RNA sequence: GGUUCCAUGGUGUAGUGGAUAACAUAUCUCCCUGUCACGGAGGGGUUGCGGGUUCGAUUCCCGUUGGAACCGCCA
RNA sequence: GGGGAUGUAGCUCAACUGAUAGAGCACCUGAUUUGCACUCAGGAGGUUGAGGGUUUGAGACCCUUCAUCUCCACCA
RNA sequence: GGCGAAGGCGAAAACUUAGGCCAUUACUGACGCUUAGGCUUGAAAGUGUGGGGAGCAAAUAGGAUUAGAUACCCUAGUAGUCCACACCGUAAACGAUAGAUACUAGCUGUCGGGGCGAUCCCCUCGGUAGUGAAGUUAACACAUUAAGUAUCUCGCCUGGGUAGUACAUUCGCAAGAAUGAAACUCAAACGGAAUUGACGGGGACCCGCACAAGUGGUGGAGCAUGUUGCUUAAUUCGAC
RNA sequence: AUCAGGACAUUAUCAUGUAGAGAAUAGGUAGGAGCAAUCGAUGCAAGUUCGCUAGGACUUGUUGAUGCGAAAGGUGGAAUA
């Protein structure tokens, strides 16, 4: 996950930064605990519905 | 669960050197309701101080006053087991305030003769950085340069 | 004695480790929450992740390198203060990327503290 | 019948090479709680019997009780 | 018997081959707990075993004793 | 969101193979629905033999917490989790709703085939969802994928505890599975739905010397007064 | 037989080096009391010595005709060519 500074500031890197790291925390974080399967695809499918039901009233 | 913020009474210029200050530290060491006592004991140790340091009793106990003065109060916050505190900037009015109350209580508790001269002596060894208030005032600073880490966090 | 280099900065969620190493291998020096001397919960704390990460600039900053290439690691608390330190310290951050271990559904986790 | 060990507070156990006896539980008083348990503070309570040595015995010595542990074989 | 060690605070041990009397834990007060502890601050506690000499000076260097610790040989 | 009758199926490829949807000027000409008995499949755990074992972790050991902790936390940790061949045949195996057939407003999505030809969107035929009236229901709710109007067939129910227990029988190496009572006891049941309160170490909001910030006290001492206990011929009675 | 490595001895290598006080890094003794000048002054620049981060000596570069109060002056246990 390499992004360039491109030397003209940091902050914009930190910026940009701060969502990479979102993204890549929910999956660090899921691959550290064992649910069963069926409780596996329990939490995929929260996740979707509550992301489904916000994008909704967005767009 | 106020939601109301109390108003404030007024501090009163001093009668005498015109540093407010006096007439708060007079009402501090008064005991008994005696406005009286509490100002002869305070005004004889500034003529104990002129024949002492031979110099304006007023620069004096400002010097001492404001030095004895900290910046920083450790706010206790218990969560789950002991307390962790949390440091926080004081306002002006209440930075005064702790000097005041900790001169006088570190006055009526030294082995010296008459509170009179008494106070006069604490007031003079917290010019030179070198007393019980001082003594204090690095000991809660201390707690909270040690307790730097958890000052983000307040509540 | 090197211009450019890379540092590793893993956060566990329970502690810090920074590694200043060379562009391939071969780390030049080290420094750890334990190593400030912070010890049991406080080593989990992003101050102490910052004071660890001064420390670590200044010696390798007088060992003399400009450009810095910034392995970031791990998924703690203090993963942004670090990387402000260094900023403060002013050595030229030059990339941003992030290494934490990410499996492709290898090997079952631990269970669940209840 | 014979030989070794033990007897310390209300209960379970340490010490003492003569001058001195503690630990825990239990007990009592007071915080603690609607109340009680748990918790906190403080308080208290001791050498099996006898008989000698010593200025002085729980300790050292010889006997007498009680409780145990060992043995009591060859024909 | 021969060699090697040690003695510094209440309890253990650093020193430093000569110029500091120290570190840690026990004891005490302060901050802090539901407690019990952990943590944080301060403080004391020494003929540096004795004796003699070195050096301008010592606990140290050396000599000799006292005590304990180790060892390391043993046909009356 | 898709597929399969269910359990289930998600890196890529090859081989073998099952069912399904749409249009049929084709063909057979009732050959169809259900199914006692029977057969096949059937999550995970478990069993037997032989391999495999990185990670994790029943049993087990230790450290914590605790009045106690054989538990929740942490560090280790065997069987097991994996493969091949043999068994076991149970699950909240749930849409808690057997299968088949015909009919009954509508609206919004989404998927596949077909018709048009940029998609998008429109129509037709089906699968999978949401909302919704008549209708049904004790109510919650179902509502064209019915729990609605009706038909066929199978399986099952007859108060609660005894009890899925005991005996007999069948299967299984084993644990066990299937089948399955009675004596005795109760007036109801860890019955169903819904309503008003109370409560929650459930949330949201708002108040008071409640906490916080201060001041002066109490609990320690002497004394005054009241109470508990004890005593006494009585220590009159009540307030706890 | 050969190679490489460090053990411990060295042939041979001389700065090192840090009581106060003293102007001073005082390693101990410079025999002593002025001495060095192509047997080359003096100058400042670079590196190194080790550190008691003040200072030390040494090398290199400038490099040329008087330096050396570390001779004589200094204090000190220790001392000034
Ligand atoms: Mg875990
Ligand atoms: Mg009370
Ligand atoms: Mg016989
Ligand atoms: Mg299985
Ligand atoms: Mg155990
Ligand atoms: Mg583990
Ligand atoms: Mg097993
Ligand atoms: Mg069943
Ligand atoms: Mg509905
Ligand atoms: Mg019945
Ligand atoms: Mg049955
Ligand atoms: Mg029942
Ligand atoms: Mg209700
Ligand atoms: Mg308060
Ligand atoms: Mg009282
Ligand atoms: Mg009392
Ligand atoms: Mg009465
Ligand atoms: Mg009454």
């Amino acid at each position: 996950p390499k992004i360039e500074v491109k030397n003209d500031d940091l902050e914009l890197a930190l910026k940009k930064f701060k969502r990479v790291s979102l993204e890549i925390r929910r999956l660090a974080q899921r691959h550290e605990y064992h649910l069963r399967k069926g409780m596996r695809l329990r939490e995929k499918r929260k996740i979707a519905q509550k992301k489904r039901r916000k994008f909704r009233n967005m767009v | 669960m106020r939601k109301n913020r109390a108003p404030k009474r007024t501090v009163l210029p001093d009668p005498v050197f015109n540093n407010t200050l006096v007439t708060r530290i007079i009402n501090v060491i008064m005991e008994d309701g005696k406005k009286g006592l509490a100002q002869r004991i305070l005004y004889g140790a500034f003529d104990l101080i002129e024949q002492r340091t031979k110099e304006k009793p007023l620069t004096v106990f400002e010097r001492a006053v404001g030095n004895v003065m900290p910046r920083l109060e450790l706010r206790v916050r218990r969560i789950a087991g002991s307390n962790y505190q949390v440091p926080t900037e004081v306002p002006q009015d209440r930075k005064i305030a702790l000097a005041l109350r900790w001169i006088a209580m570190f006055a009526r508790k030294r082995h010296e003769k008459t509170m009179l001269e008494k106070i006069a002596n604490e007031i003079i060894d917290a010019s030179n950085n070198t007393g019980a208030a001082i003594k204090k005032k690095d000991d809660t600073h201390k707690m909270a340069e040690a307790n730097k880490a958890f000052a983000h966090m307040r509540w | 004695n090197v211009s450019s280099g890379i540092i590793h900065v893993s956060c566990s969620p329970n502690n810090t480790i920074v590694s200043a190493s060379d562009p391939g291998g071969n780390v030049l020096c080290w420094a750890s929450s334990g190593t400030m001397g912070f010890k049991g919960s406080r080593k989990k704390t992003p101050y102490s992740a910052g004071i660890a990460a001064d420390k670590v600039a200044k010696t390798v900053k007088e060992m003399g390198m400009a450009t810095v290439k910034l392995f970031v690691k791990g998924t703690g608390r203090g993963k942004d203060t670090a990387i402000r330190s260094f900023a403060n310290a002013g050595l030229s951050i030059t990339e941003i990327n992030e290494k934490t271990p990410i499996p492709h559904n290898g090997c079952k986790p631990p269970k669940r503290p209840r």
